[PDB]
C-alpha cells in the first residue's frame, strides 16, 4: 500500500494548547480537557478547553432545561417504567397544542403546554448559541462568518417551528418533539401540501444538499490530494500560493474547464451549504400560507 | 489559453493507455485517451437520447423521458422503442462515466497529487450504478431501475419509496440522511471558519490556524483541526453515499415489506415485549 | 402570485451570486496568458474583480489580489509542437529543473509563522515538551526507496507546533547531511520507513535547507515538489 493521509501513521504530542488571547477574557475558558489518542488517528487529540460565560451558561442551561422536560413526558408516556422507556424510545411524542388553542398559550400543561414550555427553553438555547457564535468571533477579531451561516440553519428552524405556525395561525401546525413523530410530522407535510416534489424551492434545497456532498468530497479530496504541498494550510496558500494551490487548481481546470482559488473554494462552499437551509425555509413559509398545494401552483406557475 | 502559472506543469507524461498519443490539451481541457472514451461514450449517448426524443414525440427538455423496459422484459434486451434505448443509454452512461474517473486518474499522474478526486467520484458511480445495474439485476428486471427525465424520474422516487409506506423508516436510510445533514454542517462551518480567519474584522490583521483552532475551542470544547475538517469532509460525503446505495441494494431484495414494520425486531422482544403501558403495550 | 415572485427572484440572486463567486476565483492566475506569456485574446465571459488587500500579520505586508504576476523562476521547458495545446518537453532534468510534477513556486523565503509568531515547524529534538504519543516511531529506522536499496535513517521528525502533526521525515545519508520527506509521501512499517516516490540514489539530489531548525515556504515547495516528481520521474528505477 502507497500511503493515503486518510489516518495519521504518528501522533506527536506537546504542552496543552490554551489558544490565542484576543479580547478574550480568559477568565472563561476552563482549563485544557483530557486527550483521545482515538480521536487523534483521525484529527486533533486534544479535547477542550471551552470557554463559558453568562451568555454561555443560559444557552447550555435551557438547553438542557429542553432536553430535560421532553425527557419528562418521555417517562410519564412510558408510565415510569424503566424497561418500557428503553423500548418504546423513538415512539414517545411530545406534541402542540390542539387546531382549537389556536395561537394561545392558555391549553393545559399536559395537552400542549409542555410542548410551548419545551420549545421556549429551545428558543432561547438556540438564540443564546447563536449570539455566543458572534460573541467569541468578536472577541477574536474574526469575521463574523459562522454567525452568518449559521443564521441559515436557524431560520429554517425558525419557519418551522414558530414563523409559519403563527402565521398559519396555531400552534398545531408545528412539530412534535420525538424520533417517529418528527419523521410522520414530515411525511405528512408533504401529502398535505400536494407532494413538496411541486414545490420548486424544494427542488433547488436537494440541490445544494446533494450539492453540498459534491462539493466537500471534491474539496475535501482536493486537499488531501494536495496534502503532500503542505495543502491543508489553506489560509497561509492564500496568503502566499504554493505548488499545493496551484496543482489543485489545475486539477479541476484540466478536467471540467475552470477552477477555483484556495480562498474562493471555501465561498463556493460556505454558499453551496447555506443556501440548502436558505432555500429550504422559503420553501415551507410559503406552505399553506400561500400556496395549499404544490401540484396546483406547479400546473399553472402564477 | 493558460493560468498565470500553469504552463510548467503541462509536461509530456502520466498516460494510462496511448502513451503520448491523445497527450495533450484542447482549450483548458486534458484529453485522456479517455478524453476521446468520454467524448465518443457522451455524443453516442447524447444523439441517442435526442434520437428517442423524436420517437416520442416531443423537444422540450421538462418532456423527453427515456423509459427502461417494462418488467416483462425480465433481464433481456427489449426494442429500441419498448426499453433498448434505455438500455443502450445506460452503457453509454456507464461508458462515459468510468471514463471520466479514469480522465482523473491521468489528470492526477501528470500533476504528481494523490487519487483521492476519483476515489470519490467512484462512489458516486457505485450509487448510480446501484439504482440502474445492481438493483435491477437482483431483482430481476431492467424495469425497476429510474427514467432519464427530470420530472419523470421524481416519478420514480415518489412510487418506489412508497411501495414501502413510509421509506424514512428504512433504517439505512436514516443513516444516510444523517450523513447528507452532518456533511452540510460540515461544509457550513469549514467554509465560514477558514474565511472568518482569511477575512478578519476589519482593518484588521489575516488570523491563523491558531485562532481557527481557538475559536472552535471556544464555541465547542473542540477542534478536529485542518487535516481533520478536510478528512472528515471526505468521510462525511463517501459516507452519505455508501449508505445510500446500502439503503437502496436492500430495498426489495432482502426486505421487501413496509419499513414500519421492520422496527418491531426491538419493540417485541422476550425482555418487554409482554410489560404494558407507554406505545406499544 | 408571490411564491412565483420569490422564485423568480431567487433564480436573479442566484445568477449575481454565480457572477459574484466566478470572479472571486479570479484573483489568481488571471489573465489568462499564451504558451508563451504574454496576455491571452479571450479571457471569457468574466471581468477581473477589483483588487483587495490582506494584511499579513507579523509585520510580513500585505497580498493584493487580483496583481501583476510572475513565476519568478526559469521555467526550462520548451514547445513539442508547431500550435497551441501540446506538451512541452523538460529541456534539462525534469528534477533538478523543477517543472512537471517536480514543479515548486516561488513562496517566500522565510518560514511560515504560528499565532504567535513563532516557527510553527520545527525538528521535535529543539520543540519543548513535543514527543512521540501513539503509533511506530519512524526515528531510528533505516529508509528505504523504490529501487529496493536503503537511503539513509530517520534521525527526527520535524513537527507542526500548533496543530501537533508530524510534517517531515529529517533522514540522514551515507554523506552526514540530512534531507527533510514530506511525512504524507513516506509509509512508515514495523523495521523500516519505505519511500516510493524515490529510488535510493535520487536522495542525495531533494532540496537541501538553509537552517537546520527552521524551514521556510520556499524550501517546503522545493522539497515536497521534488519528491512528488518522483514518482513520475523515477519510474525507471521503481520495481514491483
Ligand atoms: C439521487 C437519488 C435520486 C434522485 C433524486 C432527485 C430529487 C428528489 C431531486 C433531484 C433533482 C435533480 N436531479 Mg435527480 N435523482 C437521482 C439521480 C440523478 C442523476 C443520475 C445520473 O443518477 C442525475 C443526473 C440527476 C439530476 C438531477 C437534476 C435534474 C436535479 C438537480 C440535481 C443536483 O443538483 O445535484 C447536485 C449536483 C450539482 C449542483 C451539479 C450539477 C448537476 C446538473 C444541474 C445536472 C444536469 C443533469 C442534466 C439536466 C441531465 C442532462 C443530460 C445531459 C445532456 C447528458 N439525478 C436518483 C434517481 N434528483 C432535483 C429536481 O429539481 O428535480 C427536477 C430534486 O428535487
Ligand atoms: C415524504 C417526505 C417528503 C419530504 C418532506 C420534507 C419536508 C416537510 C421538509 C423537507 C426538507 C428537505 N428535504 Mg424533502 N421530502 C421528501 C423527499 C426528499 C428527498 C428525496 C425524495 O429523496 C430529499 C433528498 C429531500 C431533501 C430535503 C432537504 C433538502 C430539505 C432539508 C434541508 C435540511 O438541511 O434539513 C436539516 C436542517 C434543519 C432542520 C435545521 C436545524 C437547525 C437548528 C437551529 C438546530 C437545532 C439543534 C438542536 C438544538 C439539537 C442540539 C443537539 C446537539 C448534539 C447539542 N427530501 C418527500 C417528498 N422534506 C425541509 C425543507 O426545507 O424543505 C423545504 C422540510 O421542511
Ligand atoms: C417519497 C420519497 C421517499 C424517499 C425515497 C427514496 C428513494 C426511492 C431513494 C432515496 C434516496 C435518497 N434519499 Mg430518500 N426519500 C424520502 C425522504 C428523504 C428525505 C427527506 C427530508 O424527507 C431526504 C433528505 C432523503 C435523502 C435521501 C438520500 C439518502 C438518497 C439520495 C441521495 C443519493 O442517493 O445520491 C447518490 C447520487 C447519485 C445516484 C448521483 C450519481 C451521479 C453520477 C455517478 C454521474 C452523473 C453525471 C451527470 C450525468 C452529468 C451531466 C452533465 C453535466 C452537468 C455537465 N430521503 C421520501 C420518504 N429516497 C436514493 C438512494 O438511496 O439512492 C441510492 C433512492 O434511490
Ligand atoms: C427537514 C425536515 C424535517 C426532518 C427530517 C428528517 C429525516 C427524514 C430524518 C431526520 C433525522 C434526524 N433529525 Mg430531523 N428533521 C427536521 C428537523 C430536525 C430538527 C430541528 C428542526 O430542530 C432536529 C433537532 C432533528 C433531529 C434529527 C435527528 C434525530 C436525525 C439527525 C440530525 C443531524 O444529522 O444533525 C447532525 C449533528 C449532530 C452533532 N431533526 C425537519 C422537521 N430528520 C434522521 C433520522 O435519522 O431519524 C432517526 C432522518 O432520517
Ligand atoms: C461522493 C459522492 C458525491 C459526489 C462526488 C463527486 N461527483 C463528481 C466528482 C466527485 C468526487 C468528480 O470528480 C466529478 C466532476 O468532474 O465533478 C466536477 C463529479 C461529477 N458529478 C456530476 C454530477 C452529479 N453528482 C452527484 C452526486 C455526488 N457526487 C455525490 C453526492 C449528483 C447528484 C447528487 O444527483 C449529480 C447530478 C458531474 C458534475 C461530474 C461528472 C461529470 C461526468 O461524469 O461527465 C461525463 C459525462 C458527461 C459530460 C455527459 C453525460 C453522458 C450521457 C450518457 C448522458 C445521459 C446519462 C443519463 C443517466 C441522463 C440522466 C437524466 C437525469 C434527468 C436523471
Ligand atoms: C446551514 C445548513 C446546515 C447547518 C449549519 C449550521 N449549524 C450550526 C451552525 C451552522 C453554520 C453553527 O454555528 C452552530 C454550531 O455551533 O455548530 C458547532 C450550529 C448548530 N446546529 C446544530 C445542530 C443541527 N444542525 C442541523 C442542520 C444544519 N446545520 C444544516 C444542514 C441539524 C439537522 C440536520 O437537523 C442539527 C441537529 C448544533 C450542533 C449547533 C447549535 C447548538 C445550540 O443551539 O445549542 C443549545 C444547547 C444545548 C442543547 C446544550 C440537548
Ligand atoms: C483548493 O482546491 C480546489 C480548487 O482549486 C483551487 C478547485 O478549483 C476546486 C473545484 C471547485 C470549484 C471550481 C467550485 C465550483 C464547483 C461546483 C459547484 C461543482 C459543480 C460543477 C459543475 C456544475 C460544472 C461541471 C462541468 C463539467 C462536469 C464538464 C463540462 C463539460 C463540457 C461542456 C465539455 C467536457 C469535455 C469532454 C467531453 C472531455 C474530453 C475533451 C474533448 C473536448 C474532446 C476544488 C473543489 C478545490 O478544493
Ligand atoms: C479546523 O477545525 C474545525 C472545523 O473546521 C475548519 C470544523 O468546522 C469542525 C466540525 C465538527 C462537527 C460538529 C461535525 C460532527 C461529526 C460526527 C458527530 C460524526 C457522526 C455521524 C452520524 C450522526 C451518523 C450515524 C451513523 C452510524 C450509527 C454508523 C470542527 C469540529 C473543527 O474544529
Ligand atoms: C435518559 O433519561 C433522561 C432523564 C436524561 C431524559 C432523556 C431524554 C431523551 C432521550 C430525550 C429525547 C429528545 C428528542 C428525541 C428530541 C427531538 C426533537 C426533534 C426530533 C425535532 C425537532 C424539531 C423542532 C423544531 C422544528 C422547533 C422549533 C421551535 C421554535 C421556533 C420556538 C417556538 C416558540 C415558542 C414555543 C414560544 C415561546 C416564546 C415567545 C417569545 C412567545
Ligand atoms: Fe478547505
Amino acid at each position: 500500500a502507497e500511503y493515503q493521509n486518510i489516518f495519521s501513521q504518528v501522533q506527536v504530542r506537546g504542552p496543552a494548547d490554551l489558544g490565542m488571547t484576543e479580547d478574550v477574557n480568559l477568565a472563561n475558558r476552563s482549563g485544557v480537557g483530557p486527550f483521545s489518542t482515538l480521536l487523534g488517528w483521525f484529527g486533533n487529540a486534544q479535547l477542550g478547553p471551552i470557554y463559558l460565560g453568562s451568555l454561555g451558561v443560559l444557552s447550555l442551561f435551557s438547553g438542557l432545561m429542553w432536553f430535560f422536560t421532553i425527557g419528562i413526558w418521555f417517562w410519564y408516556q412510558a408510565g415510569w417504567n424503566p424497561a418500557v422507556f428503553l423500548r418504546d424510545l423513538f415512539f414517545f411524542s411530545l406534541e402542540p397544542p390542539a387546531p382549537e388553542y389556536g395561537l394561545s398559550f392558555a391549553a393545559p400543561l399536559k395537552e400542549g403546554g409542555l410542548w410551548l414550555i419545551a420549545s421556549f427553553f429551545m428558543f432561547v438555547a438556540v438564540w443564546s448559541w447563536w449570539g455566543r457564535t458572534y460573541l467569541r468571533a468578536q472577541a477574536l477579531g474574526m469575521g463574523k462568518h459562522t454567525a452568518w451561516a449559521f443564521l441559515s440553519a436557524i431560520w429554517l428552524w425558525m419557519v418551522l417551528g414558530f414563523i409559519r405556525p403563527i402565521l398559519m395561525g396555531s400552534w398545531s401546525e408545528a412539530v412534535p418533539y420525538g424520533i417517529f413523530s418528527h419523521l410522520d410530522w414530515t411525511n405528512n407535510f408533504s401529502l398535505v401540501h400536494g407532494n413538496l416534489f411541486y414545490n420548486p424551492f424544494h427542488g433547488l434545497s436537494i440541490a445544494f444538499l446533494y450539492g453540498s456532498a459534491l462539493l466537500f468530497a471534491m474539496h475535501g479530496a482536493t486537499i488531501l490530494a494536495v496534502s503532500r504541498f503542505g495543502g491543508e494550510r489553506e489560509l497561509e496558500q492564500i496568503a502566499d500560493r504554493g505548488t499545493a494551490a496551484e496543482r489543485a487548481a489545475l486539477f479541476w481546470r484540466w478536467t471540467m474547464g475552470f477552477n477555483a482559488t484556495m480562498e474562493g473554494t471555501h465561498r463556493w462552499a460556505i454558499w453551496m451549504a447555506v443556501l440548502v437551509t436558505l432555500t429550504g425555509g422559503i420553501g415551507i413559509l410559503l406552505s399553506g400560507t400561500v400556496v395549499d398545494n404544490w401540484y396546483v401552483w406547479g400546473q399553472n406557475h402564477g | 489559453a493558460l493560468l498565470s502559472f500553469e504552463r510548467k506543469y503541462r509536461v509530456p507524461g502520466g498516460t494510462l493507455v496511448g502513451g503520448n498519443l491523445f497527450d495533450f490539451w484542447v482549450g483548458p481541457f486534458y484529453v485522456g485517451f479517455f478524453g476521446v472514451a468520454t467524448f465518443f461514450f457522451a455524443a453516442l449517448g447524447i444523439i441517442l437520447i435526442a434520437w428517442s426524443a423524436v420517437l416520442q414525440g416531443t423537444w422540450n427538455p421538462q418532456l423527453i423521458s427515456v423509459y427502461p423496459p417494462a418488467l416483462e422484459y425480465g433481464l433481456g434486451g427489449a426494442p429500441l422503442a419498448k426499453g433498448g434505448l434505455w438500455q443502450i443509454i445506460t452503457i453509454c452512461a456507464t461508458g462515459a462515466f468510468v471514463s471520466w474517473a479514469l480522465r482523473e486518474v491521468e489528470i492526477c499522474r501528470k500533476l504528481g497529487i494523490g487519487y483521492h478526486i476519483p476515489f470519490a467520484f467512484a462512489f458516486a458511480i457505485l450509487a448510480y450504478l446501484t439504482l440502474v445495474l445492481f438493483r435491477p439485476v437482483m431483482m430481476g428486471a431492467w424495469g425497476y431501475a429510474f427514467p432519464y427525465g427530470i420530472w419523470t424520474h421524481l416519478d420514480w422516487v415518489s412510487n418506489t419509496g412508497y411501495t414501502y409506506g413510509n421509506f424514512h423508516y428504512n433504517p439505512a436510510h436514516m443513516i444516510a440522511i444523517s450523513f447528507f445533514f452532518t456533511n452540510a454542517l460540515a461544509l457550513a462551518l469549514h467554509g465560514a471558519l477558514v474565511l472568518s480567519a482569511a477575512n478578519p474584522e476589519k482593518g484588521k490583521e489575516m488570523r491563523t490556524p491558531d485562532h481557527e483552532d481557538t475559536f472552535f475551542r471556544d464555541l465547542v470544547g473542540y477542534s478536529i483541526g485542518t487535516l481533520g475538517i478536510h478528512r472528515l469532509g471526505l468521510l462525511l460525503s463517501l459516507s452519505a453515499v455508501f449508505f445510500s446505495a446500502l439503503c437502496m441494494i436492500i430495498t426489495g431484495t432482502i426486505w421487501f415489506d413496509q419499513w414500519v414494520d421492520w422496527w418491531q425486531w426491538w419493540v417485541k422482544l422476550p425482555w418487554w415485549a409482554n410489560i404494558p403501558g407507554g406505545i406499544n403495550g | 402570485d408571490l411564491a412565483s415572485l420569490a422564485i423568480y427572484s431567487f433564480w436573479i440572486f442566484l445568477a449575481g451570486l454565480i457572477y459574484y463567486l466566478q470572479t472571486e476565483n479570479m484573483r489568481e492566475g488571471y489573465p489568462l496568458e499564451n504558451e508563451d506569456g504574454t496576455p491571452a485574446a479571450n479571457q471569457g465571459p468574466f471581468p477581473l474583480p477589483k483588487p483587495k488587500t490582506f494584511i499579513l500579520p507579523h509585520g510580513r505586508g500585505t497580498l493584493t489580489v487580483p496583481g501583476p504576476e510572475s513565476e519568478d523562476r526559469p521555467i526550462a521547458l520548451a514547445r513539442t509542437a508547431v500550435s497551441e495545446g501540446f506538451p512541452h518537453a523538460p529541456t534539462g532534468d525534469p528534477m533538478k529543473d523543477g517543472v512537471g510534477p517536480a514543479s515548486w513556486v516561488a513562496r517566500r523565503d522565510l518560514p511560515e509563522l504560528d499565532g504567535h509568531g513563532h516557527n510553527k515547524i520545527k525538528p521535535m529534538k529543539a520543540a519543548a515538551g513535543f514527543h512521540v504519543s501513539a503509533g511506530k516511531n519512524p526515528i531510528g529506522l533505516p529508509v528505504r526507496g523504490c529501487d529496493l536499496e536503503i537511503a539513509g535513517k530517520v534521525v527526527d521528525i520535524w513537527v507542526d507546533i500548533p496543530e501537533q502533526m508530524a510534517r517531515f521525515l529529517e533522514v540522514e545519508l551515507k554523506d552526514g547531511s540530512t534531507r527533510l520527506l514530506p511525512m504524507q509521501m513516506v509509509k512508515v512499517q514495523s523495521n523500516r520507513v519505505h519511500v516510493n516516490a524515490l529510488s535510493s540514489d535520487l536522495f542525495a539530489g531533494i532540496p537541501t535547507i538553509k537552517s537546520p531548525t527552521e524551514v521556510t515556504l520556499l524550501e517546503e515547495d522545493k522539497i515536497c515538489g521534488y519528491v512528488a516528481g518522483g514518482l513520475m520521474y523515477a519510474a525507471p528505477k521503481r520495481k514491483s
